[PDB]
């Protein structure tokens, strides 16, 4: 299937979708449609999962031998699936061939004007247009479900009265729904007679020149029961032809009871969801009519009647995915709609607003940012004031002891125009994770260019700590988007330093010269990463001392705490 | 019996110095010693000029005898303290007359009164006095004269914590700003010879008294980020400042007086330095009275371990900084085109901010070398 | 073309789209594609215009002789066009055949979760997917334009630095954009040589085996200049084939001059729109390369280079319509973008909120509605308290004089369970219209069922006033949706009464028994019509005395006025 | 010298009537005449029971001698007027003890104190006293005892328009509610034998004093639709009432005391009728003093042309109506299941509303037949 590749030195979720052919001309002349469909759906499930849980990278072994991607492209059946999930492809996907692999670097799905919170391969909520049943796309299923939730159900207008209208010969869609209502109650049908009505938003007609007809109803029926139930209800007549000449199918007795069992079987398997107090079921009724030619039974005709529902009705579960811990799963029907119906909190108190309102950055200086303040303005003796050592008390005690640490930190921040590193006794518990005690401390350098680095210091000559730092860089990358709201592309690099007494050297690991990324991942914004880092720490309830904004002045003027439900 | 007036209404010894009053760096401390500082009548004298300048003495028929009678009774109420005295009230009065009656590059003008000079010839140079009726401005000028009236010398946090009788009276909610507006208005209605607003309607005096109180209460700093957040929410995503709206014209005078109240670190380095010795001289007094009671001395209010530079660098980056960014992103700060736009007020803020960062650097670096 | 039918007794905008064939089997076997396309586009322009300006009805003369619609349906090309403009068809369209005409009753487009304010047949803003240029749909062009407006332009990342990446043989999309960058500057091309690159999001390749090639470039080029300019820019090479074998076209000199003139002609005709300070133009550059076989010139190859833009670039104007006064027009490019970029005001003060939050109406009584109050509780002597005569001072003075009026108004409200009629000296000026003085007064009955009626009283035995009442009923139906926010279907009926001295009779006109509507137009909600009527009058600044909520109690409490920028 | 206490602390003549105190239609006027009405000590006696009932006399160690010393000094300050007197304060105290310590069908309970009786056996019957800590409720009970203290007998609009010294003092912003909280708290800190809150911290007494003031100021009616709009914005679209939040627990006590303040037309027809003659008897007094000055007599405040029924029908539909709809849509009104939910409080509101619509119908119809 699709397994989380845990044998890679990327600080990201890597999915191994198996082997995949590639190229426009290679996918075209591929003489196996059932394979080419299964490969396309496997790269679409992976791309949907990574969009919903942070970001990641999809790794697919090239199947055809001589693939180049610089004279072969990707393919056309793949490009369509990419472009149906994402409005703008270049804002989310980057393609790169790395030797014997094809990699796709997926950004994280971010809240936009459309109001969607998660991506879906298919809602599987069908609707009924004038004559055809189609599937609700993402923005239709969002607006169909937000109304049902609002009115705690669905408002139908059961026949309290026939409207007193003038008397004039007029033809409407109730004329077809009326004629079919009497065709339904007909006890017998003459073979090769004429229909007084055609198909509309309340009537469907199926020919189905099939010998089995049961392996066909098994897969085409639940999308028509869903169409009718989701809009106004209707009828479905099986056993006609295209010329509106009633024929029926050559069905012997002892098979209609199986059919009625299969029909009632498939219809009781369809998922549903109620926004109302009671919990009804999909009301309906089947029926079989004879098509006696003149005195002999020529066949049969199955008439199905689906009444309008009160809430949603799925043809299958919502086809939306996500990766939970490993082994990417499918969003259950209770979680899927909870993304499509509910909002985010969005507190953003009045003090918090001006902490981020500085970030307008029109074409002008617009100085005085509040997320880059500090009382102590003297570290790194040979320098100007361009790095903010943030906690200012953990960054002081850590420098008193560990005599090699301070000179290593200053020798490291030499090549940075302007940044801010944020120490911590452990950056793993700050992100809601398990802590290991062999790690001395941590840091997080957020500079202008050179994407965020995560220094992991420690003084133990036994381990390597590649698993601690890499897993913490991964978790920090997903919270910066899924929680902090950062809407661009990020990668979190990593450095591991050994810090035995009497010496500050032996960089045990440097992840930057170990993994290659696309071009756009190496440039950040550094004012939206501080904003994003602020909100992620706040949502995790780990905001203690980063982002100083010292409150000796606030206390003189009685201004209150930053933000919480604690005063 | 009551304080009525000095015998010659408008003095003239202080001439040739009121002429250089249309400049942001008004030499206020030279006009002080110029006037006989034994008594103190600067507020009534600076007020008569700015009211004669705007032309409000005729648009409302304000009797000059009763006018000067009031404002002289006003300044006698301002206590004799280092910062919040009758000189600070004249600086906040002048600063609002400047901000509202000076050329703003790129302002779309629409009962109004423009400044006496104003040299009105351009179409890109509008002034706020042409977007706000004269009633809203005379309220904004009288709200600035009496906005620290009868100041006890302590801050709100001190009155609240020590349970002062002014804090139990006003329920620990704007203990001082409610007091200045009440004690000043209560003195106005006291005698009949103070009612210089005699030729006003009943609906005007109700709208006038409302705007005067709503401005004296916006000079509270505990509600600072509430105003700055509200003002950016109406210049960032809204249709801009809607000068036909009356709530928007109010929010623009509540920022105009908020900025004029804290305008120290936006003047020349000599003027800003004199005020800063004023305010900390007030803080140290509060630390004295705060230590003689058992309460821990407040930050920055310890005259033995002063941190005059730490306080001024936190103030400019936290309070005065983000306030001028909001008042500047809305395109209301008076400046001049560069043949792109020059801002004298914002430049002093940048220069003065860098001046204190040197004093903090050389004080930590020097201190670090001593304590190893 | 499409003309507003001004010869109909409907209180609605009627468009006469001309003659139109109808039916599934009739449209299918129609042997004129250019006609069937022109008829479909004519019914789509009309349906888009009515969606944007209130509602209306489309009237189309049946072209085929024998048509039924109860055994012939509508079509399939028509049904697709309906379903592309509207998410849910049955919420907006009703179909009805009335003798020798086919009528479509269009609801008014209403603000929904999608954030769209107007409907569009095509944005004509193309974008570039991985290999193909496609058109931005409604929700893509909304999110593409809202970002450009937010940043006052478009943020590109011009090569300030090449990212310091590891040294590993890696293939990316810049490899194709780089190879094409050197194919572009090539001075000569060998005939039938290979390309080192394929087509991607920066490269397009066109064969164009055409004799003219100029009537072809005229109509296919501006959608590729728009694709590249709207995303990252790219190259376009004309004169190759599908096998990547460079061929060129057999073009003689002095035609490349005309071509370069036509290319620069069509590209300077494309519309644009800037959200930035400067106003640049579409930067680009054309070029022609020889395809010399070995020593002879075999043809030519046109290379086009389009650089990334700073703002939007249209292939044509936005294809969105609206009916201004009559003779439905097309929305200009400045009006179209102001709908897709800006919001509505939405003031809704605290007092105004509780006037509407009463309308939650859960499955419980939830009494005390504030829009149905009145001091005087005694009119219509034989009755209970179920009708609110709203102005309460115009309703009193009008009843003192006009002795026949009061008994007529009470005999008319006999058959109403619960409603509220709102008098006025003239309901035309209240809706921003021209007044006529021959009309005595007006009224507006808003009952539970029986959609809103507009009584027009007058005492003049010369006129008929069918044009006054009908035009005022029309304007009231559009303001209720476009301004009041009513989100269901409405028709405004009309009655005209003669009120000579000594007599209350002579109903001159009754529009209810003159026009037939669909079934769903005869049932209103009556709590959302009062809410809708409240906001329409407020936006028109005509809210004076309707909706009493008397302020004798408010003045004792000290509460202020209802809402305005007047205090 | 100061008012200290009556000699026997807790009287017992008023027994067998405090037992029927757990009922919404508490016969308050019968307990009045039961007690010797010459002096008046109902507020201190009804307060000792409700505090003994809840169990706050042990959870905070409140000395009973100093407790009764205060509340007796409290009731003597309540003036002798027709409506806003020491009986109205006991009715608003009882009504908040009821609303917070009675079974609410469908309430999810989570330092707490439950009522003495409460018969706690169900899981669908929660009470508000189990969702709010005891500190927030003792503040809500002490805020209800002193919420009309020292009432002048006039309304805010009268003090503001006539420029009363209480209106110039508090700047025409909640002129009365600021006065009740100030004049009541100022009497508490006056003497040392009133400090029944002696076994509290410094941070508790700061949070306690904050909640007491924030409740006495929510009983202002000029800010009515602001609260009702805010409360529906947190039960309609939000996640509901978040009983772990401290702003949400505050907004629920600001509505609980708002509803208990105006609770007249939600009791039996005999009780609601007595209060209504009380309030209009207060209005007519204000009309007397308002006509002896030249000011036009206010609506409903003319004892010659009374409109007692017009006033009560506007009040129930405009003020009390939409307030109980909000307090009921949030699922907080105490009622009982119907084996769907029965509400005694909402039923009296509906019955009493229909009672005044008859009086208006028969008064317009009858009046119409006379004047033709
Ligand atoms: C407590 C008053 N305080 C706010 C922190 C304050 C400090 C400093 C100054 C100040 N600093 N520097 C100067 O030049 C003079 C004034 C504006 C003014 C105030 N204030 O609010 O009035
Ligand atoms: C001005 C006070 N007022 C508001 C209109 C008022 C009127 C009537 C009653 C009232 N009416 N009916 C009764 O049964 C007793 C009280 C609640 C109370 C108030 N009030 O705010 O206190
Ligand atoms: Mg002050
Ligand atoms: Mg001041
Ligand atoms: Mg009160
Ligand atoms: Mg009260
Ligand atoms: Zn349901
Ligand atoms: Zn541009």
């Amino acid at each position: 299937n699709i397994s989380v590749d845990l044998e890679t030195n990327y600080a990201e979720l890597v999915l191994d979708v198996g082997r995949v052919t590639l190229g426009e001309n290679s996918r075209k002349k591929m003489k196996d449609c059932k394979l080419r469909k299964k490969q396309n759906e496997s790269v679409s499930r992976a791309m949907c999962a990574l969009l919903n849980s942070g970001g990641g990278v999809i790794k697919a072994e090239i199947e055809n031998e001589d693939y180049s991607y610089t004279k072969d492209g990707i393919g056309l059946d793949l490009e369509n699936s990419f472009s149906n999930i994402l409005l703008f492809v270049p804002e989310y996907l980057d393609f790169m061939q790395n030797g014997n692999y094809f990699l796709i670097f997926v950004k994280s799905w971010s809240l936009n004007t459309s109001g969607l919170r998660i991506t879906t391969l298919s809602s599987n909520l069908y609707k009924r247009d004038i004559t055809s049943a189609k599937v609700m796309n993402a923005t239709a299923a969002l607006e169909f479900l937000k109304d049902m939730k609002k009115t705690r159900g669905r408002l139908y207008l059961r026949p309290e009265l026939l409207a007193k209208r003038p008397c004039v010969d007029i033809q409407e869609e109730n004329n077809m729904k009326a004629l079919a209502g009497v065709f339904f109650d007909r006890t017998e049908l003459d073979r090769k007679e004429k229909l007084t009505f055609t198909e509309s938003t309340h009537v469907e007609i199926k020919n189905f020149s099939t010998e089995r007809l049961l392996q066909r109803i098994k897969e085409i029926l639940p999308q028509y029961v869903s169409a009718f139930a989701n809009t106004d209800g209707g009828y479905l007549f099986i056993g006609l032809n295209e010329d509106k000449e009633i024929i029926g199918f050559k069905a012997e007795m002892s098979d209609l009871d199986d059919l009625e069992r299969e029909i009632e079987k498939s219809i009781r398997k369809m998922p549903v969801h109620h926004f109302c107090m009671e919990k009804k079921k999909i009301n309906y009724s089947c029926k079989f009519l004879g098509v006696y030619d003149k005195g002999s039974l020529c066949g049969y005709v199955c008439a199905l009647r689906v009444e309008r529902f009160c809430c949603a009705v799925f043809a299958k579960e919502p086809d939306s995915w996500h990766v939970k811990d490993n082994r990417v799963m499918q969003l259950t029907r209770k979680e899927w709609i909870q993304f499509m119906v509910e909002a985010e909190p969005k507190f953003s108190s009045a003090y918090e607003e001006v902490i981020s309102q500085i970030n307008t950055s029109l074409p002008a200086p617009h100085s005085w940012p509040l997320l880059e303040w500090q009382r102590q303005r003297h570290h790194c003796p040979g320098l100007s004031g361009r790095i903010t050592y943030t906690p200012e008390n953990l960054c002081r005690k850590l420098f008193l002891q560990h005599e090699g640490l301070k000179q290593l930190i200053c020798e490291e921040m030499s090549s940075v125009r302007k940044g801010s590193l944020i120490f911590s006794r452990s950056w793993s518990v700050d992100l809601g994770l398990q802590e290991n005690h062999k790690v001395l401390c941590d840091a997080l350098l957020i500079s202008q260019d050179s994407p965020p680095v995560l220094y992991t210091f420690h003084m133990v000559q036994d381990e390597e700590f590649k698993g601690y730092s890499t897993q913490t860089a991964l978790t920090l990358k997903q919270k910066l988007a899924k929680i902090g709201g950062y809407t661009k592309k990020v990668c979190v690099m990593t450095k591991i330093f050994y810090l035995s007494p009497e010496g500050m050297t032996s960089c045990q690991y440097d992840l930057r010269s170990q993994v290659i990324y696309p071009e756009s991942y190496y440039f950040t914004r550094r004012k939206y990463l501080l904003k994003a880092l602020f909100k992620a720490l706040k949502r995790l309830k780990s905001l203690r001392d980063q982002f100083s904004f010292a409150e000796n002045l606030y206390q003189i003027i009685g201004i209150d705490c930053f933000q919480k439900n604690d005063k | 019996k009551p304080i009525l007036a000095p015998e010659p209404l408008v003095m003239d010894n202080l001439d040739s110095i009121m002429e250089q009053l249309n400049t942001w760096n008004f030499p206020i401390f030279d006009l002080v010693e110029n006037i006989g500082r034994k008594c103190g009548r600067i507020l009534s004298q600076v007020s008569y000029r700015l009211f004669e300048d705007m032309g409000l003495f005729e648009a409302f028929k304000i009797p000059i005898r009763e006018f000067m009678n009031y404002f002289h009774a006003l300044e006698i109420g301002y206590r004799d303290i280092p910062y919040h005295n009758r000189i600070h009230a004249t600086d906040v009065l002048h600063a609002v007359w400047y901000l509202t009656t000076q050329p703003i590059p790129g302002l779309s003008t629409v009962g109004y009164v423009f400044s006496k000079t104003y040299n009105v010839t351009d179409d890109k140079y509008g002034c706020l006095s042409g977007n706000i009726p004269a009633l809203e401005l005379m309220a904004l000028y009288v709200a600035a004269a009496m906005h620290d009236y009868d100041h006890p010398g302590r801050t709100n946090a001190f009155l609240v914590a020590t349970s002062a009788p002014q804090a139990v009276l006003y329920n620990d909610r704007s203990v001082l700003e409610n007091h200045h507006a009440a004690a000043a208005w209560n003195l106005f209605m006291s005698r009949p010879e103070y009612n210089f607003l005699i030729n006003l309607d009943h609906v005007e005096f109700k709208h006038f008294r409302f705007l005067v109180i709503e401005a004296i209460l916006a000079t509270d700093l505990k509600k600072h980020f509430d105003f700055v957040a509200k003002f950016n929410g109406k210049v960032n995503d809204d249709v801009g400042i809607d000068w036909t709206n009356e709530n928007d014209r109010l929010l623009v005078c509540q920022m105009c007086i908020k900025l004029a109240d804290i305008n120290g670190p936006a003047k020349c380095k000599e003027l800003h330095l004199q005020w800063t010795d004023g305010i900390v001289n007030e803080f140290y007094e509060q630390g004295d009275e705060e230590a003689s009671l058992g309460l821990p001395i407040s930050p920055f209010m310890d005259r033995s371990a002063p941190q005059l530079a730490n306080l001024q660098e936190s103030f400019i980056s936290h309070i005065v900084g983000p306030l001028c960014n909001s008042y500047d992103s809305a395109g209301l700060m008076p400046g001049k085109w560069v043949e792109k736009i020059y801002c004298q007020i914002t430049q002093h803020l940048l220069q003065n901010h860098k001046m204190w960062k040197k004093v903090i650097e050389e004080e930590q670096r020097l201190a670090g070398i001593e304590n190893q």
